[PDB]
């Protein structure tokens, strides 16, 4: 698992690979490690997936509400607050570690969030086990206040080396781009990684497989 | 009347609460109290009536501390006089163990008084029928002096009565010249103004508590010494 | 971190015909290094009991108070004191009240039962109990029980007469005991406190013993 | 005497009592057409000192569920912040069905700590629920102490008796699409005293898209040529 | 609580005609670190009754905040009573006891010292909850260096005189410094008697170095 | 007023001074603490014939050394007694020894008003350290010990019968023909043995029933 | 990481790195370790960083609380107390350093510790963290009276310098902030600006 | 009278109605004194019997060496304050072994029966108690009525007809200091029998005599007990 | 019956008991005036001093919430004491909850819903203080708005609560009517000669204390004796 997020001229650009693995074995190959949260705000999600997964629903259902009470857009720095607080009252039990990133009104925000409840702001944030790859690549080729296009360049390539140097991650690029007005998903950007076609028609053709006994029921 | 004064959570045609109105009655039967801020300090001074000769020297006396530097002048009911006095301890000491030093005056009397707006505001629970002066010194904030009516609220005070007689002692007090007189004529004062309101033309002979705070004393409220203050007693008759 | 900790301590009590002596050591320490000269661990209850308790000096202490407080309710609530048998039962059931983290103590309680007969009741610290007629408890427990049962018992002697204790001479063997067992039992010495039980009440001598 | 209570033989006074309160004075109908549903409703504040984009009488409760109500405001504010949090609970809990038709009928039917648990004294408004994320509308009312109605076309209001009867005369009907709000604003005519404006009238349009509280520029669009 | 991380060094103290002297060095050891080198171990529990401590320092503020909350509020009162040293030290004994057994002990080792009633008074509690009271008392590696040297004092004169008990722990002092690692060379001495309580202050022990000429 | 709380206006609350006259409506009973021990006689009273004199029990021994006699509702008597033995239990339990009926009264005095108020009156009678001893226990939790105690219907005339045919040197055998004989006066019918219960204390005995229908011989000399 | 604070005449000068470690990755290389707990009062944290921003947030919540039910700015000492009542609460469970300045009208600059453990001590200096034990000499050696807000703002940041250049977990830029009556000022030390000691040892 | 009804309404004309019949519960009680010395405190109670075949009730009741009370008054919730005095004092013992100070102990039960007056559904313990006890600072004699509101008093008497006694406690209380024990004694068995009407006498088997000194323990006596101090009675019913 | 006693809804359809606490919010005999401006919102109070014993410093009406929020009070002075400390605990914790400040929306939304709470039920009853908090708020200048003990939180530019709130209501209707922005020197004069017109006695400058929140000045200035004559002056002129 390797998600990062960089902090562009005019909002915020997440991404993540689609490598959900079970131990050593790949499971998923189109997880979706980026959750909505509010329109303005997505978040990246890392380690155990199903803790992940809840927290961040559990988040967005909280932060819709809230939003729909006060009638105005929610902001990044609540998300944070909500999220630190929820974590670090289970004392790191909860297994996530999360990159928040969003636009807010008085400015895009990128936060990274740890499971035992550490937060803090930062331009560029990675996070997972491959997070060292896209660290390495922010710090050798990151630029404050970086055009979209460029921005979204970059995180590409982050996630490209962390896909390619660590063998826990990868198979797809997703990527979300996020600003004052824009809030566009791409899914999969990128694709690096395609499968070989299958040489031959391997292939099992009806009559073998033979049945002790078959059972039909018809329906409307 | 009839079924609006019945508990504290039935508010009255026109909009009022029947029950204080009428706790504050219990204070207004009651003895009277007077506390007086001096120059650099405050002092307090309740008559007592010794309802038989039987009882002791001077017991379940209208002053009580509540803290180091805070005491408290009560007049009313004086077992829920006790009570909240009680409440008032727990509230200091509390105070200083959770933001250390010591309690401000205003927030011990802003949260005494929330308290008993607490106990005023549900039915199964009714008023508290005392009223009380909270008076303390310290250097940094000087002399304060709070007087909360059994469902009202803290109100600064340079200088107040409560209890059986309050304008006949406020008129006095008034009269007066607080702010500029050291604390020791201060005490005479109280006494002279406590002997001025009537003690034995219908009820018995009275008994003179005068309390102290101030920095003759650096904080500390203390009881006066009687020994010394008889004398201002002795002037106080005159 | 534990709980627990041996603070030594040798406590003793004997029925006699008609008087209850019990006897302790004062020397209270532990690991290498003695806290105090004086620390007795015998303890007058009423008028006719006197219990004892060796090992862990604080959980010493709360037993007895608790012993105390349990003593004064019953007291107010039956218009009479405990009998010895009773508190020896009240103290069971203390004891096995919390038998799942127990008071790390031995209690020997010595006093004079309605008949005015010499009772001892020994105690294990879980709670189980038993009449008898001499027993010893602590640290010293192993090397100072066996001369007091074959002496006052007659256990292995042949051709003696049962001749019922004396008070004296049962003063005179616990004095022997406890001079004997101070120089093995680091443990023991530096006092020991004697509490003579009968009608007249409790008598205490205090006596020294070797200092080292 | 905690819960819904006072019910003597074949009464419940105190329910009669609060469906004697929540008859009101704000009409807000709510009308069922083909493509949506339309709820509307009058703000007559007093006096021009009050403000009408501070308060407001729609809410939408989530995506595509809206809600508008009647008398007793203040437990109308408490009502839909429970339905908000039971709506959000049931998506939490089936997570992703983006539920708004087939939990329009469920929140409804979640609208039993509504009254059924009273609360001493029972609510005194009664609300209109509109969702679409069915392939069709969806258009209820519960009451301050009864439950889900599926209503076509309705009013709550002061003169919701004559309202109702404009709506059915008026042939709430079936082929009606979705710019039958022309029709709500009408019966709204019928139980208004004054010129209606942007401000003055708010309203809320659920359709297959989603629900949408429609801002006064659209409200004034609609008024005019009335 | 569970495992000190600021630990307060031997306190000791010895009891006199007339009343009595305890002293404290003024170092917080945070293992083998001297992390704070200007804190009072001695705390003032009422103007008859003084007490120390060794172990969490933390722990002994909390001890420190406690008991003299409870002694304000009984001065409260007004009733002419007092928290009487005995008193004092069987509280602290029995707030030891149970902090043991919640199982959260209370790191410290404490020695209580008063003179009431005209008759000295020197208690002392540990974090096991064993408790007494002797003439003499030390704690940690002082009830293994001073504490000896009070015994033999003691065992010859029962009593002592106030110049010559306070001389005695001075040198006290000075021998725990010698030989202990967690010692400082700043101690407080205070001392209760019928007029109430002093506390010297930041007192210091005069160290000799004659025999590093020995080395050789 | 009505209130199971509230005072009286005058000097004591009500709603117990109504839980106290619920003796009335019970049934009578009548013990003699002597010096040779407690006699405890009560009626059964037996309103139909099909009913086994055996169920209808006023007279239940606490334990081997403690007998109760109730008088009033016999269901809350039943939850007072069951109490009672309980107590008794845990005080033996715990001390190893037998518990005195004064601190046994003064339990179930405590248990009796602490819920509306319990209407019954117990006679409690046993042996003791302090020879033989009979308590008065009252609905409104309040016991007092007593040498030859009434309760019941007709209280009244039989305490007033017992205070001038009690002597404070009687024996066991006195006590039980003056209380067989005050019973009859007091009762509608007569004091037959399936209509009569009594209790007998002894210093040196349980507490057991009175000769099973063969108790006729105290009842012939009446 | 390194935290440090001083007590001048009129104010107070803190400093602290930049650097938040876990294991020997340099997980936030620009740390602010300077959270202000109110206007006038300043936190610095050291040790478990989750733990250290969740005591500083409610001590935050309860003092800007405190200070607006009493219409005053709050005591530096007050603040102080609670953090060690926090601290000491849930000393087993919370393990965190954490040193507290700030001026306040009633006494000035004040400058208080409460290390883990949860121990309250007020200090004319504080110094705390894991970079912190490499400089106690020196900062103990170079400490005079009385100095002026200058040469206090110049010794932290050479402590903090030596503390970050000797310390393996300690790194990045160094953050100041002097306290005092006109208000908070706060200054970023990076790069060049860094008060370096070179050590040429010669071949 | 609707506002007599209940504790917590509060009456037009000013205190509450309840507490008011409340002190009535110690006014229909068996009377009881209770004086100070110099160095003892002693309380004479009548013990009064329901008939002559049943025993005379029990009063003074036990609550330490140092403390002893007399009831007067509601008996059910009398025996419940004497168990909270006993847990509390026993409480002292077991935090810092020494006897918990009257005062502050009058203070605490003044404190647990204040809550009842303002508790909804909760009846004043209307029970009035005469606490003797002797800490460091002499005797001391503590009357604690159902309105919670304690009173320390050289000599008071508490019960029915009680007014008497208090005069005569009052006319005499002058020479109370300088008493011995036995005149002391005779004092407040003297104030007790002027409380009776004529008709009642003295007797061993109706009183009760409580006495607490500083080296004598709480002790209750009573008719063998009580038989020396009866003696030189110098009756005049 | 008790349709009028406790908070139970009345045979006609109606709700009596909020009804008399909007009367008990007219009992106590204040008024406070609120005017939302161009880019500020200003407050003012009139400041009943009976004698001068009293500490004219604590008297006041009007409270910091936040440090952007100000509130000022009408009706009984405990529950408005009770009420704002409510709100600055809402505050507060909204801040620790949320990052970011609280608007004054929705802390007037969440005053409101305690005060529903508490018409509902019957345990309790609603707190007779009427409380007008106003503040700065980002993208929507200042905002001022009333939260009552029913529960029905609204109100913006001229808004007023007390005795003579409808005088002065009709008279800010009148000025908002009149088609001019205020600004923030407007704004003071319309509230203050709006409370001058309420109650006609010149105003001193020391019964009234104005708060103001301006927007490129935030905070609740609670001006001093100073601005308040200055503005005084400038009006009277």
């Amino acid at each position: 698992t390797t998600i990062a997020g960089v902090v562009y001229k005019d909002g915020i650009v997440l991404g993540a690979d689609t490598r959900a693995t079970e131990g050593m074995v790949v499971a998923d190959k189109n997880c979706s490690k980026i959750h909505f949260i509010s329109p303005n705000i997505y978040c990246c999600g890392a380690g155990t997936a199903a803790d992940t997964d809840m927290t961040t629903q559990l988040i967005s259902s909280n932060l819709e509400l809230h939003s729909l009470s006060t009638g105005r857009l929610p902001r990044v720095v609540t998300a944070n607050r909500m999220l630190k607080q929820m974590l670090f009252r289970y004392q790191g039990y909860i297994g996530a570690a999360l990159v928040l990133g969003g636009v807010d009104v008085t400015g895009p925000h990128l936060y990274s969030i740890y499971p035992h409840g550490s937060t803090d702001k930062l331009p560029y944030v990675t996070m997972g086990s491959g997070s060292l790859a896209a660290m390495a690549v922010f710090e050798d080729k990151f630029r404050p206040d970086m055009e979209e296009e460029e921005a979204k360049n970059l995180v590409s390539e982050a996630i490209a080396a962390g896909i390619f140097n660590d063998l826990g991650s990868g198979s797809n690029i997703d990527l979300c781009v996020i600003s004052k007005n824009k809030l566009d998903f791409l899914r999969p950007y990128t694709v690096p990684n395609k499968k070989g076609t299958r040489l031959g028609r391997y292939r099992c053709e009806k009559g073998t497989t033979a049945v002790l006994t078959e059972k039909i029921t018809p329906l409307e | 009347g009839t079924g609006y004064d019945l508990s504290a959570s039935t508010f009255s045609p026109d909009g009022r609460v029947f029950q204080v109105e009428y706790a504050m009655k219990a204070v207004e039967n009651s003895s009277t109290a007077i506390g007086i801020r001096c120059k650099d300090g405050v002092v307090f001074g309740v008559e007592k009536l010794v309802l038989s000769k039987l009882y002791e020297e001077g017991s379940n006396k209208r002053l009580f501390n509540v803290d180091r530097h805070v005491g408290m002048a009560v007049a009313g009911l004086l077992a829920d006089a006790r009570s909240l006095a009680d409440i008032a301890r727990e509230e200091a000491s509390n105070f200083r163990s959770n933001f250390g030093y010591n309690i401000p005056l205003k927030h011990l009397a802003d949260r005494v008084a929330m308290y008993v707006h607490a106990y005023t505001l549900y039915s199964a629970v009714r008023p508290f029928g005392c009223s009380f002066m909270l008076g303390s010194y310290s250097v940094n904030d000087g002399a304060q002096l709070y007087m909360i009516d059994p469902s009202g609220v803290s109100y600064g005070y340079w200088g107040c009565a409560i209890g059986k007689a309050r304008q006949a002692a406020k008129t006095e007090i008034e009269k007066l010249q607080m702010k500029e007189m050291t604390c020791r004529d201060i005490v005479k004062e109280v006494a002279k103004i406590i002997y001025i309101v009537h003690d034995e033309v219908k009820d018995k002979a009275f008994e003179l508590e005068l309390s102290w705070v101030g920095e003759l004393t650096n904080g500390r409220h203390e009881i006066v010494p009687k020994d010394i203050r008889e004398e201002a007693e002795k002037y106080a008759k005159e | 971190f534990s709980p627990y900790v041996f603070n030594g301590g040798t406590i003793l009590a004997i029925a006699g015909e008609d008087f209850a002596i019990v006897a302790s050591d004062t020397r209270l320490s532990e690991g290498f290094s003695i806290h105090t000269r004086d620390s007795p661990k015998c303890y007058k209850l009423t008028d006719k009991t006197v219990i004892g308790c060796s090992g862990f000096h604080g959980d010493c202490l709360t037993l007895t108070k608790i012993i105390e407080a349990r003593l004064k309710m019953y007291k107010h609530s039956n218009n009479k004191a405990m009998t010895t048998g009773a508190i020896a039962a009240m103290l069971s059931t203390i004891l096995y009240s919390r038998r799942f983290f127990p008071y790390y103590v031995y209690n020997i309680i010595g006093g004079l039962d309605e008949e005015g007969k010499g009772a001892v009741y020994s105690f294990d610290p879980v709670g189980s109990y038993q009449r008898d007629s001499f027993k010893a408890g602590g640290s010293a427990s192993a090397m100072l029980q066996p001369l007091l049962d074959n002496q006052v018992g007659f256990k292995n002697m042949q051709n003696v007469e049962h001749v019922p204790l004396s008070l004296d001479r049962a003063m005179r063997l616990v004095k022997d005991v406890f001079i004997s067992a101070a120089e093995r039992d680091v443990y023991t010495g530096d006092a020991l406190r004697i509490c003579i039980v009968t009608k007249e009440g409790i008598r205490e001598e205090t006596v020294s013993l070797r200092k080292d | 005497f905690s819960l819904t209570t006072f019910s003597p033989s074949g009464k419940l006074v105190q329910i009669e009592y609060a469906l004697a309160a929540v008859a009101g004075g704000a009409p807000s109908v709510g009308i069922k057409a083909a493509n949506g549903v339309v709820l509307a409703t009058e703000k007559k504040q007093k006096s021009i000192l009050y403000d009408e984009r501070s308060v407001h009488k729609v809410e939408p409760i989530t995506k595509h569920i809206g809600l508008v109500y009647s008398g007793m405001g203040p437990d109308y504010r408490v009502l839909v912040h429970r339905a908000r949090k039971l709506a959000q609970q049931y998506y939490l809990v089936y997570q992703e069905p983006i539920p708004t038709a087939q939990l329009v009928q469920r929140v409804a039917s979640v609208m039993q700590e509504y009254t059924q648990s009273g609360g001493v004294r029972p609510f005194g408004v009664s609300l209109l629920i509109c969702g679409w994320n069915e392939g069709r509308p969806y258009l209820f009312q519960s009451d301050p102490s009864g439950a889900y109605f599926a209503w076509k076309a309705t009013a709550m209001g002061k003169n919701y008796v004559n309202g109702k009867t404009f709506l059915e005369k008026r042939y709430n009907e079936d082929l009606e699409l979705e710019d039958a709000i022309h029709t709500a604003i009408l019966t709204l005519k019928e139980s208004f005293e004054g010129q209606m404006t942007e401000d003055n009238i708010e309203v809320g349009i659920c359709n297959e898209a989603g629900f949408r509280r429609l801002t006064p520029t659209e409200v004034k669009d609609y008024l005019a040529a009335i | 609580t569970q495992n000190p991380m600021v630990t307060g060094t031997s306190v000791l103290g010895v009891k006199f005609e007339g009343g009595v002297v305890i002293a404290a060095d003024m170092l917080g050891s945070y293992g083998s670190l001297a992390r704070f080198r200007n804190i009072s171990r001695i705390m003032r529990v009422n103007n008859s009754t003084m007490l120390g401590a060794s172990g969490d320092y933390a722990d002994f503020q909390y001890l420190k905040q406690v008991l003299g909350q409870m002694v304000i509020d009984e001065e409260l009162l007004g009733d002419g009573h007092s928290y009487s040293p005995r008193a004092i030290h069987s509280w602290l004994t029995r707030a030891m006891y149970s902090r043991r057994s919640k199982m959260n002990p209370l790191w410290n080792t404490m020695v209580i010292g008063g003179y009431a009633d005209g008759e000295s008074f020197l208690g002392y509690v540990d974090m096991l909850g064993v408790a007494y009271e002797a003439p003499s008392l030390a704690t940690g590696y002082g009830a293994y260096l001073a504490q000896p040297l009070l015994r033999e004092v003691l065992e010859k004169q029962p009593v002592l005189s106030q110049t010559e008990a306070r001389d005695l722990v001075e040198r006290c002092m000075r021998v725990l410094y010698y030989r202990d690692a967690r010692s400082y060379n700043r101690f407080q001495i205070a001392t209760v008697t019928e007029k109430g309580v002093e506390i010297e202050g930041p007192l210091s022990t005069e160290t000799n170095w004659d025999i590093a000429h020995m080395i050789s | 007023d009505r209130g199971v709380n509230t005072f009286s206006p005058e000097g004591r609350l009500f709603q117990v001074e109504y839980a106290i006259e619920a003796i009335k409506l019970g049934s009578t009973a009548i013990g003699i603490q002597t010096s040779e021990g407690v006699c405890l006689a009560v009626e059964k009273r037996i309103t139909s014939p099909l009913m086994e004199p055996s169920s209808i029990e006023k007279i239940v021994e606490i334990d081997a050394h403690i007998g109760c006699a109730m008088s009033g509702l016999i269901a809350d008597a039943k939850t007072l007694i069951d109490k009672a033995r309980v107590e008794t239990q845990n005080h033996w339990f715990t001390y190893n020894e037998t518990m005195t009926v004064e601190s046994v009264t003064q339990a179930v005095s405590n248990l009796a008003l602490q819920s509306r108020p319990f209407g019954v009156a117990l006679l409690f009678g046993g042996v003791d350290e302090k020879g033989p001893q009979l308590f008065h226990m009252d609905p409104s939790g309040t016991f007092v010990q007593c040498d030859a105690r009434a309760i019941g219907s007709a209280s009244e005339g039989a305490q007033s019968s017992l205070q001038e045919v009690y002597h404070k040197s009687m024996t066991l055998k006195e006590a039980i023909k003056s209380s067989l004989i005050i019973l009859k006066q007091v009762m509608e019918e007569k004091l037959n043995a399936t209509n009569i219960e009594l209790a007998t204390v002894q210093p040196g005995q349980n507490f057991h029933m009175f000769t099973k229908e063969e108790l006729e011989e105290v009842i012939k000399d009446i | 990481t390194t935290i440090m604070a001083v007590q001048f005449d009129g104010g107070v000068v803190l400093g602290a790195d930049s650097r938040t470690t876990t294991g020997s990755y340099i997980a936030n290389r620009v740390t602010d370790k300077l959270t202000p707990i109110h206007d006038r009062i300043f936190c610095c944290r050291s040790g478990s960083a989750a733990d250290t921003q969740a005591v500083a947030d409610a001590v935050t919540y309860q003092l800007g609380f405190h200070s607006i039910e009493l219409n005053e700015p709050p005591l530096v000492h007050t603040a102080a107390s609670l953090f060690k009542e926090m601290c000491y609460r849930y000393r087993e469970d919370l393990m965190a350093g954490i040193i507290i300045a700030g001026w306040d009208p009633q006494e000035g600059g004040q400058v208080y510790s409460v290390p883990m453990g949860g121990m309250m001590v007020r200090q004319s200096f504080a110094i705390g963290g894991s970079g912190s034990s490499y400089i106690y000499g020196y900062v103990d050696a170079t400490y005079r009276e009385g100095m002026t807000k200058e040469e206090c703002l110049q010794f932290t940041a050479n402590a903090l310098a030596l503390a970050m250049e000797r310390d393996g977990s300690s790194g990045g830029v160094i953050r100041l902030a002097a306290i005092a009556e006109s208000g908070v000022e706060r200054q970023v030390l990076l790069g060049d600006q860094i008060p370096k000691f070179a050590v040429a040892t010669l071949p | 009278n609707q506002y007599d009804n209940d504790v917590t309404v509060w009456s037009p004309q000013g205190r509450i109605h309840q507490i008011e019949y409340a002190m009535e519960a110690v006014k229909q009680g068996s009377a009881t004194v209770g004086l100070k010395s110099k160095t003892h405190a002693v309380l004479v109670a009548l013990k009064r019997a329901q008939s002559e075949l049943a025993a005379h009730q029990k009063k003074i009741l036990h609550v330490d060496n140092h403390i002893g009370i007399s009831i007067a008054g509601l008996t059910a919730d009398a025996r419940l304050l004497c168990n909270f005095m006993r847990q509390e004092c026993l409480d002292s013992r077991f935090v810092f072994d020494r006897p918990l100070p009257v005062s502050r102990l009058v203070s605490l039960i003044g404190s647990k029966t204040q809550i009842p007056t303002q508790r909804y559904g909760r009846r004043p313990y209307g029970v009035g108690l005469l606490i003797a006890g002797y800490d460091d600072m002499g005797p001391h004699i503590f009357q604690t009525c159902p309105s919670a509101n304690y009173f320390d008093c050289r000599a008071m008497s508490i019960g029915a007809r009680s007014q008497s006694a208090r005069t005569y406690l009052e006319r005499h209380m002058s020479e109370f200091m300088e008493c011995n024990l036995n005149e002391l004694v005779k004092h407040g068995l003297r104030a007790l029998r002027e409380t009776l009407p004529a008709e009642q006498d003295l007797t061993t088997k109706n009183v009760s005599i409580g006495i607490v000194g500083k080296d004598l323990e709480f002790t209750i006596y009573d008719d063998d007990d009580v038989s020396p101090f009866l003696e030189g009675l110098e009756e005049r019913p | 019956g008790f349709d009028r006693h406790i908070t139970i809804f009345s045979p006609e359809g109606r709700l009596y008991q909020v009804e008399y606490a909007f009367k008990a919010i007219n009992q106590g005999g204040l008024t406070s005036v609120a005017v939302r401006g161009k880019d500020c919102a200003v407050i003012v109070t009139q400041k009943k001093v009976p004698d001068k014993l009293l500490d004219s410093s604590t008297v006041t009406h009007l409270f910091k919430i936040t440090e952007n929020i100000g509130c000022v009070m009408t009706g009984m002075t405990a529950d408005s004491r009770s009420q704002v400390q409510r709100a600055r605990y809402e505050a507060a914790n909204w801040k620790y909850k949320y990052g970011y400040e609280i608007p004054v929306d929705m802390l007037c939304k969440r005053i409101a819903d305690i005060s529903q709470v508490y018409t509902q039920n019957a345990e309790m009853r609603p707190l007779g203080c009427c409380m007008i908090l106003i503040g700065i708020d980002e993208e929507q200048g200042p905002q001022v708005y009333k939260c009552d003990p029913a529960g029905y939180y609204c109100g913006f530019k001229a808004t007023a609560a007390g005795v003579k709130q409808t005088e002065s209501t009709s008279f800010l209707e009148k000025k908002v009517k009149k088609k001019f922005d205020w600004t923030f020197e407007q704004t003071v004069e319309t509230a203050i000669t709006c409370l001058s017109t309420v109650l006609s006695i010149d105003f001193k400058p020391s019964e009234i204390e104005v708060g103001v929140v301006t927007v490129e000045n935030p905070k609740f200035r609670i001006l001093t004796e100073a601005e308040i004559d200055a503005h005084l002056v400038a009006l009277a002129e």
